[PDB]
This record gives C-alpha cells, structure tokens and sequence, in this order.
C-alpha cells in the first residue's frame, strides 16, 4: 500500500475505467458492516486489482462512490452519496490521488455522472430528482433542471457535442438534451411506454444512435433521427444496469446485469459472448485501450475479471 | 418551543452523524437501516448468496437511542408495486427486511414514499407487518403537497407543462394517502409526513389535509429563501403554514444539503424557534383547552347522576359566565320593581339546580346593584351539593335563602316564582333535559314570571377530521354492539378538523312554554352547501341561550361569549365517513326522541348519500328523565 493508500479496499467494486496508457481506475464503496463509506484506487498493473498492496495509488472518500469518471488522464470525477460531487487530482509522480473539489449541491445520492465531450464541463444526476452541468475548471453549477419526476438512473454525454447528453429516470422518460435550446430538454424513445430505462451509451461513431437498456433485462438500439425503436433483445433476465462499447471500429456492445452476467453483442445485438464469471451484482466494464479484445469487468462480489472477447 | 429532526440518505459512521446532528440542536435524526444503494436478491442465485452482513450492528447505538433518537426509512430502491415481476417480489421481501428489522431495534416512527397513485402493494405489505404482534410504533407515510410531476420545470419542449385551471388534479397527493389509509383500515400506526415544497399549491390544496393525522412536516433547504445578512428564512405563505402546523403541533424535519454555507443547518432550525416563540401566545381559553384536544369525553348527565364536588369546582372557575347570569337578573329586576316600589316590593326568585350556590351569590349581587329586594329559593337534587348549600345558608346567606333538597318537577313550591333561574344546559343545549326540567317547574312560576334562560337553540356543522373518527372508531367495548361508539355524542375540544359548512340551527326551546299541548321532541332537516371536496366524518354541536334581553350565552364559533372556557364542543359520529365532492350539499336530519324514562338523538346523513339512522329507539345511547 503506498503513501495515503487505506491497508484494506471497501467489499462493493462499482466502477472499472481504463486510461489511454492502459492503468485501472477503480471506485468501490462499503454498503454493510460499521462504516458505509468508499475509495478511489490506480492499478498501473490491472493485473494485480484488486489486490490493495499491488496498487499504484489509493485513497479514502467520506462516502460510498455511486458513479466514477476520468477527466483526460488525472482527474476523477466523483458521484458521492453525501449529494456531492467531487474532483479528485492525481499526483505528478501519481503516487497519491488529492482532493481538488468537493461541492454539497444535490440534495440526495448524487447517482451518475457524466464528462461533457469538452472535457471542462460534466453532469450529475441524483436520487434528488435534479440534473446539473458543472463547470470542472470554476468548481460551480452552472445549470441546474429538474425535467424529471422521480429519481435520475443514468446521464450520459454526447461523444463530440459539449451541449448534448442523454438523462433516464424512473418516471420512465429518455430525455435528450441540448444546452442552445431555451427548453434544453426533449423526450424521447419507443412509440409505446415501456419498462423504466436503467442504463444509455451513445455509439461512439454515430452520435445519432444510442443503446438503452430497461428494468427487465431488454437492450434497445434507438435513432435520434427516426425517433423511434430501431432493434431490441431480451439479453439479461434482470435490470441492465451498464452498456458499454467496445474501441473496434464496428464495435461490440457490453452488456452487464443484476443477474450477475455480462453479455458481448454485435452491432444487431446479437449474443457473441456471455460470462457467469461473477457470483454477485456486475457494476462496469472498460475494454484495454492496449489490448482491444480484453474487457475488464468488476462486481460486488469483490471480483476483477479480465475477459478474452472472441 | 419546536421538535424537530435531520433526515439524512448518507450515514457512513452512526457515532459521528448522531453526534453531529445532536450538536446541531436536532431531538432526532430519519435515516436508513440498511444502505440505499444495496440491493439485495431474495430468489435468484448467486446474488441471493451474497455473504452478509445485510446492514450494520444494533449494538452501535444503544437501546434508549434506537428507542428515542432514530427514524427509519425504507430503501429508494424498493419499489412493491412495480409492474416488473422479480423486481415486486424483491422489493416485498426486502419491505418485510427493513421493516421487521425497525421493529426489533424498537424505532418509534419510520418513514415510507407515497410518491405515486398506484400504493396497493405496498399497503398490503405494511398491513401484514402491523397484522403481526401489537406494535405502538408509527408509519410516516412520506407525501407531498404537490407531486413531483406538477412540481416540474417547463423544460421538455415536447412535452409541456399544463397551466390549465385543475381543481381534483391539484388535490391528487391527498388521493394517494386517502386511498393507502382506506386500504389499510384507518390503523392508529399510519400517519402523515407532510412533504412541502417551493411552490405552495392553491389554498384548497392545503385545505385538503385540515382533519389528517399529520405528525411531521418535511421542510427542504431548497425552500429557504436568503436575507441580507445571509441568515436562511422563508416566504410570508410558507411561514403561514408553519404557523398553521404549529398550533397542530407536528415534528419538522430538515431535508436536503446547506445551500446557506457560511451558516450551520441550526440556522434553518433557529429561524424556525424564532416562528415559534414569535407566534401569538395563547388566550386564557387556548391554555385552559390546551391538555383537553381532540380528547372525547362522555357528556355529564347531572340529572340521572349526581356531580362530584370537583365537577362543581370547575363550574364555579367560569366568572363571565356568572357576570352574565347576574347581569340578566339584575336587569331582569328593575324591569319589573319601579324605585317609587323598591322597598314595598320583594321579587320571588327561584334557582332550579343551584349546585352548590354560585347562581345564589350572582342572585345577591344582583339585588344589591339594582337596590331591589329578592327572596330566594334554592332548588338541588343532588344531596351531596345540598351540604354546601345549607353550609351556606347557615352561615352566609341567612335565612333570605331557603334550601330545597328536591327534584323541581316534584317540588310543591309555598307561592310562586317572579323569576326563576337554571344553567341545566349541556353543550348541546337540551341534552341534560333543561326543556322537561324547567316544563316540571314551570307551574310555580306566577302567570308573568320570567324565566332566565327564556331560550336556548342548538346548532350543528359538517366537519372532516379522520383523527377524530378514528379515536371514536376505537371507543369499541366488550359486551356492547361493536358499533355502539358511533351512536352517542362526545364532548371534545376538536382540534384537528375542518368544518365543511357554516352552523346551521337545530332545536329551539322557549320557557316559560305557553303551548296547550307541549311536545319537546323534534325533528330538522339541514343542508350544508359544501365548496370543498372533502370526507364527512360527523357534525359538531354548539348552542347559544338568550339568559335575558340582550344578555347570552354562545359556544356557536361566530358569536362564542368570549373568554368563557365552561362547554367544549359536542360531536356526532357517523359509521361510515362519506365522499362530499364541491359544490355537493350535505343533507342530514336529526330527531330529538322521547319516553317518560329517557330522551335521545336519532340521526342520518340523507345527502349527498344516505348514512344508517344513528341511534334509533335510543339502542347505543340515552338520557335518563
Ligand atoms: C349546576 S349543573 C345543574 C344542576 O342542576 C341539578 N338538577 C338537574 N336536574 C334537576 C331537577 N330536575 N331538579 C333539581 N335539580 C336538578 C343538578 O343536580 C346540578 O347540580
Ligand atoms: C354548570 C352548567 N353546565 C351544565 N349544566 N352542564 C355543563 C357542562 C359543562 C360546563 N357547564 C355545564
């Protein structure tokens, strides 16, 4: 463990993202026992996750971590369930993770965060109903809407628009966003309601479609454009709860659930490959930037998994 | 001054968080027993497997404290009426966990969303945990005074927020409570946490939740306003309504982040101790009534049963009442003995129930301050109260007081009455059977006699309050129709309720009673126009009496004799509460009934549905002639 690394990890491994370079961020919260609170860990090896000792950097927050972003290649973004979100700075040597900003402005669990293709601007999401656009460089909001009427699930930024991301909420609306229009906000998704959305990613080449995932396990292929349901497959037996696309230039849709699975799907969503590798709830994945058919995926079950995609 | 608590979603040390919110200056603190974000599997393997522990040991606190300090909270993502398969029989299954788990840690509330219309589920579920063993513990049913749906910016372009005119739709929130209540059969462990917001709804809106068991208000940061000198504060209309929840006296609660930063969160909580302690203190009646709220008594029958010395005391604490009684007799006289006659001529004055003296002594200072001369008799049945009066007589009064220890309609008087004088009345009016009483006695008043009073007339309003049906709904006996409580009046200070009409008269009495044939029974029809949507539950009683001329008596809200603290309120229950929609009528009929042994009320709601008949052939309820 080195200098301001805890001597033992939080059990809840929430979120998994790989830098440009190859090295592992990890999120993880304690959701039992004495102490519910969470830590932020770099893994120069991601080999040696999520083993404490064989860390590069590690460092202790006051509350469980939600959701997890990189900013380029030394910021961490932090969704807190304290209704902050947070601004961890890495070290130039990169050997302890220093906190740059930590701002009290959403009322409840701050859920999902989001950075904005500028990379000087993110939005959060939160239990508190709310959606806010944070200035990263000023630490302050500079918007703040509550378009929703329950709690927000996901909030995903468009690819190569600094003024557009997606939101879903409970009250089952997908909400489309653009900052230029005075009413910034437009619902969107399948001709019929369907079951409450729970997971969004923009594809990362048409920034048009997106995939959104529900509570009962189905992924949909949706078009901006034509408004309307394009693809959908029954992947999971429970919520999806992450989409993630692989670097490949057609890339691979991953999949994970509550049903403890990842699924691999083509761009037909399509099943490929399918791991029961975990034995508790699947939390992320980020496919190797090094190596294109290695997808890394964590779970509650304390569980680093590397998977060889076929 | 104020109880009031933090509600928190992230506590990630116990200690440290109660400690905090302690030192604050909060008397409790709402907050999960189990993480918000763990959701657990209850079916589908592996996650069902998952080593535990489930949440974090009871021994952190200690007993008193889980016992005194700490609300519960059921987990956000527990949805028990998702139309998701897996995710209902998860979430009923983890409803049962957290709330099995409060109920052996003795937490005495916990907090549960209304959050949307559909509650069915969920209601079925908290009705089985209170269906297994008695429990005291309460359910903060969590609802807002506005949706969140309603409450939305107008930012979706395709999807616009309606400002069309909504009367029902503005009231939904009250639907979802009514409707979870009714499911749950009205249990005494179900209770609101009222949840307010920036936007105060429309007045009829806050109207809806008068008569409702509201036992904390959920204030967010959000809705603090700033004044110059940063301090948090709040609009006139949201101070307005905490005054108007004061005076009901519920628990606050502080929700939500400080968005006053170079302030603690005691700042929210001393701007509310200031509202406190700045609010009008209370009138000598509002402090004499104060320990009396919504509490149901019997009516006194102190023409069947003899009052206790105490019961007298209490009578006798009631000065305006006497001023008013000498007031009516001292004018009384010198309308009836000229000055050139003052002296020549000595008024026969009678009591008719003179306890033990008080209206004897008004008597007296009566006659000194018109300077008229006045023989008394002073008529009482109860022999106990004739002790005192005959201590007096002996002592005091002399022998221009003779003491009558007889019933007045028995009485063979020596002469007759220029005036006689009664306070047979009960909050009612005629319920203790002042109309027979004085009918009895109304031969040995000379043919011009005055009686004080010369009239009394009742009144009754349709009120909401699902408090109070729901103290009389557990008045239940023993080896009496299950239903008895609902066929008898109640003396009550009613508190937590809404009058939905104003009063309208019932029965009138006039004495002396001229008529060849006299008949006190009665029957009216009354018709409440109601502007409100709202739920009948019963009616309150007043009365007004005229003493003499100009000089009364009044409970009647309107015109209430002020500073008089003698005669709470009466209410008659109804079986069944009844859906009153605006602009509906109310239509209920009483009936003033009648043997030589007992007198009583019948009652039915006729509009806008029709209740039972209330008490028919005095079954659940009489007074004894
Ligand atoms: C001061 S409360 C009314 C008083 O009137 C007395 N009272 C009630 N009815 C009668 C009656 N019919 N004859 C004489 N006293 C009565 C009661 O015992 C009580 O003290
Ligand atoms: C003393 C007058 N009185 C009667 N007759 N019944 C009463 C109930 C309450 C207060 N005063 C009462």
């Amino acid at each position: 463990l080195p200098p301001n690394a805890p001597a033992c990890m939080e059990r809840q491994l929430e979120a998994a993202r790989y830098r440009s370079d190859g090295a592992l961020l990890l999120g993880a919260s304690s959701l039992s026992g004495r102490c519910w609170a969470g830590s932020l860990w770099l893994f120069k090896d991601p080999c040696a996750a999520p083993n404490e000792g064989f860390c590069s950097a590690g460092v202790q927050t006051e509350a469980g971590v939600a959701d997890l972003t990189w900013v380029g290649e030394r910021g961490i973004l932090v969704a807190s369930d304290s209704g902050a979100v947070e601004l961890w700075e890495l070290d130039e040597n990169e050997t302890l993770i220093v906190s740059k900003f930590c701002k009290y402005e959403h009322d409840d669990i701050v859920s999902t965060v989001s950075v904005l293709s500028s990379g000087t601007q993110a939005v959060s999401g939160s239990k508190d109903i709310c959606i806010k656009v944070w200035d990263l460089a000023q630490q302050v909001v500079l918007s703040s809407y509550r378009a929703h009427a329950a709690q927000v699930t996901c909030v995903a930024a468009s690819p190569h628009k600094d003024s557009v991301f997606l939101s879903c909420s409970e009250d089952n609306r997908i909400l489309l966003w653009d900052t230029r229009c005075p009413k910034p906000a437009s619902q969107i998704g399948c001709s019929a309601p369907g079951y409450l959305p729970t997971s969004l990613a923009w594809h990362p080449q048409q920034s048009e479609v997106f995939v959104f995932g529900d509570e009962n396990g189905t992924v949909s292929l949706v078009d901006t454009k034509s408004t309307s349901c394009v693809l959908s497959s029954a992947v999971h037996s429970q919520c999806v709860t992450g989409l993630v696309f692989s670097p490949h230039s057609v890339p691979f849709l991953a999949s994970l659930s509550e049903d403890c699975s990842l699924a691999v799907l083509d761009s037909s969503l399509s099943e490929l490959f399918r791991s029961q590798a975990h034995r508790d709830f699947v939390r992320d994945a980020t496919w190797s930037p090094l190596n294109h058919s290695l997808l890394t995926t964590v779970g509650w079950d304390h569980q680093v998994v590397h998977h060889v995609v076929p | 001054r104020v109880s009031s608590g933090r509600d928190l979603n992230c506590v990630p040390e116990i200690a440290d968080t109660l400690g905090a919110v302690a030192k604050q200056g909060f008397d409790f603190l709402c907050m999960p027993v189990f993480h918000p974000r763990f959701k657990r599997e209850f079916i589908q393997e592996p996650a069902k497997n998952r080593p535990g522990p489930q949440t974090r040991s009871d021994l952190l606190l200690s007993g008193r404290d889980w016992n005194t300090l700490i609300v519960g909270k059921l987990s956000p993502w527990i949805r028990p009426d998702s139309k998701v398969e897996k995710i209902r029989r998860n979430s009923e299954a983890a409803m049962l966990q957290e709330l099995n788990f409060g109920a052996y840690l003795g937490l005495p509330a916990f907090l549960l969303p209304l959050n949307q219309e559909d509650n069915t589920n969920l209601a079925r579920v908290l009705t089985n945990h209170i269906h297994t063993g008695h429990h005291s513990s309460m359910f903060w049913m969590r609802v807002p005074l506005v949706a969140p749906e309603d409450l939305r910016d107008d930012i979706i372009e395709n999807a616009p927020t309606t400002h069309t005119e909504e009367y029902s739709g503005e009231e939904k929130t009250w639907m979802w409570w009514h409707n979870f209540r009714t499911l749950c059969d009205y249990s005494k462990r179900i209770a609101v946490a009222l949840e307010i917001g920036a936007d105060l709804p429309s007045n009829h809106v806050i109207d809806r939740w008068l008569g409702e068991p509201i036992k904390a208000a959920i204030l967010p940061t959000s809705i603090f306003l700033t004044n110059k000198k940063g301090f948090p504060v709040l609009s006139k209309m949201h101070q307005r309504l905490i005054f108007r929840l004061l005076k009901l006296e519920v628990q606050f609660i502080i929700t939500g982040t400080n968005h006053h930063s170079e302030k603690e969160f005691c700042s929210y909580l001393q701007y509310l101790e200031y509202l406190s302690q700045n609010r009008p203190p209370p009138n000598a009646y509002e402090l004499f009534a104060k320990g009396y709220e919504d509490y149901l008594q019997s009516p006194l029958q102190p023409l069947m049963d003899n009052l206790e010395s105490q019961t007298y005391e209490v009578f006798e604490k009631d000065p305006i009442k006497y001023s008013q009684y000498q007031q009516a007799i001292y004018k009384c006289l010198l309308d009836r003995v000229p000055e050139e006659e003052k002296d020549t001529n000595v008024q026969v004055l009678m009591v008719l129930g003179a306890g033990r003296g008080p209206l004897v002594n008004a008597s007296l200072r009566a006659a000194k301050q018109a300077d008229r001369r006045i023989k008394l008799y002073a008529v009482e049945k109860n022999p106990n109260a004739v002790v005192t009066l005959e201590n007096w007589q002996f002592e005091e009064w002399g022998s221009q007081v003779t003491v009558v220890s007889s019933d007045m309609r028995e009485w063979v008087a020596p002469e007759k009455a220029d005036i006689i004088v009664s306070e047979l009345l009960g909050s009612f009016a005629d319920n203790e059977l002042s109309p027979e009483c004085l009918d009895g006695a109304q031969h040995f008043l000379k043919d011009d006699g005055v009686s004080i009073p010369g009239e009394y007339t009742s009144f009754l309003a349709p009120i909401s309050s699902s408090k109070l049906y729901n103290e009389v709904r557990a008045c239940r006996e023993k080896d009496r129709d299950p239903e008895a409580q609902f066929e008898m009046p109640y003396v009550v200070r009613l508190h937590n309720f809404h009058q939905l009409s104003a009063p309208q008269p019932c029965f009138t009495f006039s004495h002396p009673n001229r008529d060849p044939m006299i008949d006190n029974n009665r029957y009216c029809t009354l018709e409440f126009p109601v502007e409100v949507n709202t739920v009948l539950h019963g009616f309150a009683g007043y009365f007004e009496t005229v003493l003499y001329q100009d000089i009364t008596l009044s409970i009647r809200p309107e015109t209430h004799s002020p500073g008089m603290f003698s005669w709470f309120p009466i209410l008659f229950p109804i079986k069944q509460p009844i859906t009153v929609r605006e602009g509906q009528t109310i239509c209920v009929r009483f009936w003033r009934c009648s043997n030589s042994k007992k007198v009583w009320y019948e009652w039915a709601v006729t509009a806008p549905v029709c209740s039972a008949i209330h008490n028919p052939t005095g079954r659940s309820y009489t007074i004894g002639l």
